């Protein structure tokens, strides 16, 4: 009945080019329950029309999800996501690193 | 034990609300409610499976209405019961993807007016010599008439006990008016013993129908006896004659 | 939905085989083959099912084709308890064909042994003293036809087996009466339902 | 390998104090979903995730709505039985999966059934390969397992995942060509960072690939190194293909002494590869 | 497509 700490990646959905187009990705993997909290900020707010994907799980029966959102990379803009889960004592947060 | 049904035979006014009550076999997960009538045959009303309803296309649109509260009680409602309604509502179990099995049915009958309803009419007749003559066995022959609806269990009962051996009942009651809507029934059964048997006068034979009409709590407000579930009886003892 | 057709009535000697056939082409590979039967004013009765492999029981023997597309029921010695209309009936092994469907079935008559027709009709007197009676035409053979009258006012009762275990005896009979006063035992089944050598007293 | 497999896992999470569970269920072709159902929505119904299966008639999408509501029920008598099996309270929400399916080879015939249980997380009933018996995790588990099999439930398994699980999959596989036969190689590529004036992480990228299964392994000197290496969970790209990359720290010079090595369906042959530098 | 079941536990 044990629980299960999300494995939070926040990455592009291409290489990233600053001025161009892309998808912002904030997957959360490995975790139990499925009762978890992710958002996508810029610069420290929120980002309104975040989408995910459908709830699913792996062999080992911990859930993932796909978050993700459009977004133009910048040289200075900061990108992060936000995820509570009942495993955390605090709000997880983690930037996003182009290089990872 | 099996599928207990409740309750067997209603005979009501149309308008009323009725409740049919079944509780499937011990352990049986799956639920059937059936409706058998002379047009259709069996049909399939609704069909539960762990507590869960699977399939009710076959419930009426409306005034119908089926429950399972929990997994060895299951209830179909009718809720102004109307004479179009009037049919064997059969429930029936099974345990997951063995044999599905039935109940006896609730005889529904709804019926347009209480003052339909009328008792049978008894009547035993004694076998003829030429048959005693001719086979040294004797027919007796008891009819039941003038009822309606046509619930009836007819029984034989000779020196007390009910007999099985040598008795023929028809199947299905017939109509004594076949065109009108006003048509009570009548019955017929054949109870052949030996002549020696019948020319005892110490042997005593009985013809009883049980009926099932109204509640002794139903109301009545016609002159004649309330015409609710009774038994009426013919007798006749035997003839050295 | 159903899938089975089947003979909508067979007549079987008593003591002797009933084969019931019963055509499913359609069937599936998940999909039963079951039998039911029902007497009168009673619910269906269970009596047997496969798959691919022919099965007996108690009651009956049930052969399945190798092609699944037909079976047969057979009961290997009909009895009068036999008589009753047999349900042939896919039931799938999900939810969509777990139910029953039933079709039209086979009416089965089981014709009991008369060994010594001695058709007759009586006139049986009221023993209340009421001056009526009935007519009833017994002890004929059990490929006699008993048909009902035009008239509303004449009843004839279907044909009834009677097995008297008194006398290990069985024979037929139908009643007929009628508050009609030209209506006489003579000429109450005389209907074309009685052959010319029938006693009449 | 040439072959494919098909998949359904349902996630059922009760709501104390409040009325039905949460169900949701997926449906995956391999590594590529293409329906849902979500019992939260205002009328809930299988819904399609993919291209290929938009062609199927409104009786599918009917009759996979009315299995996955007579699911979720069932699913919330599941799971206040097992509350019961335990001695726990009302107080508490809890969490029953299924996930069940089958794996079939190139010729489209079946090789592997699947239908297990989990409750909160924790493997609690399955069904075993031969489709015809149960494994029980405890005793509350056995209880279930009881029931499971007066009821004959492995028989009705074993009649989907031989018969309808393999023909719809055949069938997708069918509809869904180009999308699901394909096998699209990793582009990949190294990278370096610098973290000293000595040290530097070394790190290797496969994206754009499906399916999901890949493996990455760095050798240094053509040799196995597995000390100090990251190496990240395989992660969607969003795009129906997938993302990986491996990482090793490695001194001062010698980065040519280190090769990484990729092995993938779509790749011809495995892959080796060093940090090309400018 | 889904099992046309809906087992209980």
């Amino acid at each position: 009945m044990i629980q299960r700490t999300p494995k939070i990646q926040v990455y592009s959905r291409h290489p990233a080019e600053n001025g161009k187009s892309n998808f912002l990705n904030c997957y959360v993997s490995g975790f139990h329950p499925s009762d978890i909290e992710v958002d996508l900020l810029k610069n420290g707010e929120r980002i309104e029309k975040v989408e995910h994907s459908d709830l699913s799980f792996s062999k080992d029966w911990s859930f993932y999800l796909l978050y993700y959102t459009e977004f133009t990379p910048t040289e200075k803009d900061e990108y992060a996501c936000r995820v509570n889960h009942v495993t955390l004592s605090q709000p997880k947060i983690v930037k996003w690193d182009r290089d990872m | 034990a099996g599928v207990i049904q409740s309750p067997r035979h209603e005979v009501t006014e149309m308008g009323q609300e009725v409740t049919l009550r079944c509780k499937p076999i011990s352990g049986h997960n799956s639920l059937f409610w059936y409706r058998q009538t002379m047009m259709r045959g069996l049909e399939l009303l609704i069909y539960f499976n762990n507590n869960v309803p699977i399939d009710d296309s076959g419930m009426p649109e409306d005034r119908f209405s089926a429950k399972m509260p929990n997994a060895s009680f299951s209830t179909l409602k009718i809720q102004p019961s109307e004479p179009r309604d009037s049919a064997v509502y059969f429930c029936a179990s099974s345990l997951g993807i063995d044999a599905i099995y039935f109940g006896e049915g609730s005889w529904l009958t709804v019926v347009e007016d209480l003052k339909n309803v009328f008792p049978p009419e008894v009547a035993v007749f004694e076998p003829s010599e030429a048959e005693i003559s001719h086979t040294q066995k004797a027919t007796l022959v008891c009819l039941a008439t003038g009822f309606y609806p046509d619930h009836v269990e007819l029984s034989w009962w000779v020196n007390g006990k009910e007999v099985h051996s040598g008795v023929c009942t028809d199947p299905q009651p017939l109509k004594e008016q076949p065109a009108l809507n006003d048509s009570r029934y009548a019955l017929s059964s054949r109870l052949r013993v030996s002549a020696t048997f019948w020319q005892n006068p110490r042997n005593h034979f009985r013809c009883q129908v049980q009926f099932y009409g109204l509640s002794e709590n139903d109301e009545w407000t016609q002159d004649r006896a309330k015409p609710v579930t009774q038994i009426v009886s013919a007798e006749a003892w035997g003839r050295a004659d | 939905d159903a899938k089975t057709t089947q003979p909508p009535s067979m007549d079987c000697a008593e003591g002797r085989a009933a084969n019931l056939p019963c055509n499913h082409s359609t069937i599936s590979g998940n999909e039963y083959v079951y039998w039911y039967r029902q007497i009168h004013s009673q619910g269906p009765q269970y009596i047997i099912h496969g798959l691919k492999n022919n099965e007996t029981n108690e009651m009956a023997s049930l052969i399945i084709t190798e092609d699944r597309k037909s079976s047969t029921l057979i009961l290997p010695h009909a009895t009068l308890r036999d008589t009753a209309v047999y349900y042939c009936i896919v039931r799938g092994l999900n939810n969509a064909g777990n139910m029953l469907t039933f079709g039209g079935g086979t009416r089965l008559m089981v014709k009991p042994d008369i060994q010594n027709p001695d058709p007759a009709v009586y006139q049986l007197r009221d023993s209340k003293s009421s001056d009526k009676s009935v007519c009833l035409f017994t002890d004929f053979d059990s490929q006699t036809n008993v048909s009902q009258s035009k008239d509303s006012d004449v009843y004839i009762t279907d044909k009834c087996v009677l097995d008297m275990r008194s006398m290990d005896f069985k024979s037929n009979s139908a009643v007929a009466w009628s508050n009609k006063s030209d209506f006489a035992c003579a000429n109450a089944f005389n209907n074309s339902i009685i052959p010319e050598d029938t006693f009449f007293p | 390998g040439g072959s494919h497999s098909m998949r359904y896992f349902y996630t059922s999470v009760s709501r104390p104090g409040r009325g039905e569970p949460r169900f949701i269920s997926v449906g995956y072709v391999d590594d590529t979903q293409f329906v849902r159902f979500d019992s939260d929505a205002a009328s809930p119904r299988e819904e399609p995730r993919a291209p290929w299966i938009e062609q199927e008639g409104p009786e599918y999408w009917d009759r996979n709505t009315q299995i996955y509501k007579a699911q979720a029920q069932t699913d919330r008598e599941s799971l206040r039985n097992l509350r019961g099996y335990y001695n726990q309270s009302e107080a508490g929400s809890h969490t029953l999966q299924s996930m069940y399916g089958c794996d079939v080879g190139p010729d489209g015939r079946l090789l592997r059934g699947h239908n297990q249980y989990a409750y909160d997380g924790k493997d609690y009933i399955a069904l075993n390969e031969d489709l015809r018996s149960w494994t029980a995790a405890d005793t509350a588990a056995q209880i279930s397992q009881r029931k499971l099999e007066a009821a004959r439930v492995a028989e009705q398994l074993r009649a989907y995942l031989e018969g309808e699980c393999v023909e719809w999959l055949r069938r997708y596989l069918e509809n869904g060509k180009d999308k699901l036969e394909r096998a699209d190689p990793p582009k990949t590529h190294v990278t370096h960072h610098p973290i000293s004036d000595h040290e530097a992480t070394l790190r290797c990228w496969a994206l754009g690939f499906y399916p999901a299964e890949i493996t990455l392994t760095w050798q240094r000197d053509g040799e196995d190194q597995t000390q100090d290496t990251e190496l990240v969970e395989t992660r969607p790209a969003g795009d129906r293909t997938f993302q990986k990359w491996t990482a090793v720290v490695v001194p001062s010079g010698e980065e040519q002494r280190y090769t990484c090595h990729v092995q993938h369906e779509g790749l011809p042959k495995p892959l080796t590869l060093r940090w090309e530098p400018s | 497509t889904p099992q046309d079941l809906n087992t209980m536990l």
